[PDB]
């Protein structure tokens, strides 16, 4: 498990 | 280094709603690093379990908000930050969950936030299994403490 960008919604 | 707890009540309630296949989406307060200091807050998602991957995993990412010094401090952030899901059980030594970020200069997410919340966020996808939650006390009073432990 590794961190991402991720956009909400 | 800035330190900000997260007490997100009436999680069963937010269990509850997973099991019954019904999206959980929750956002923090905001919070500062420091005064000055960078404004953020956190969101947490209770994923379906009929998601592709990541089912039944708890999701977890900062946001940068606009606040009082962005105007004084440099852009992007830079620095590191720290997130916990925090033990409650009465047992030294408390076995918390906690996955340590690295904030990348190269990544927009840290950039200076134009809108009040910068949709862009950075975190874990998979943070938590649900599963792991049944087997510590990670749940008191229906509470649960989610640290966010912010470094320059």
């Amino acid at each position: 498990h590794g961190p991402e960008e991720n956009e909400y919604k | 280094n800035g330190i900000y707890i997260w007490k997100i009540g009436n999680f069963g309630m937010h269990l509850k709603c997973q099991e019954e296949e019904k999206p959980v989406v929750i956002h923090s307060p905001g919070f500062y690093t420091g005064k000055p200091g960078y404004k953020l807050c956190m969101r947490l998602h209770l994923q379906l379990p009929t998601a592709q991957r990541c089912a039944n995993y708890i999701s977890l990412f900062v946001h940068t908000m606009q606040g009082e010094y962005d105007s004084h401090l440099p852009w992007p952030f830079q620095g590191t930050i720290r997130l916990t899901i925090l033990d409650q059980s009465e047992a030294p030594v408390r076995q918390n969950h906690e996955e340590i970020m690295d904030a990348k200069p190269e990544l927009l997410a840290f950039q200076r936030p134009t809108i009040p919340r910068n949709p862009k966020g950075f975190g874990y996808v998979t943070f938590m299994h649900l599963e792991a939650l049944r087997q510590r006390t990670f749940i008191k009073d229906d509470t649960l403490l989610v640290r966010c432990e912010v470094s320059t």
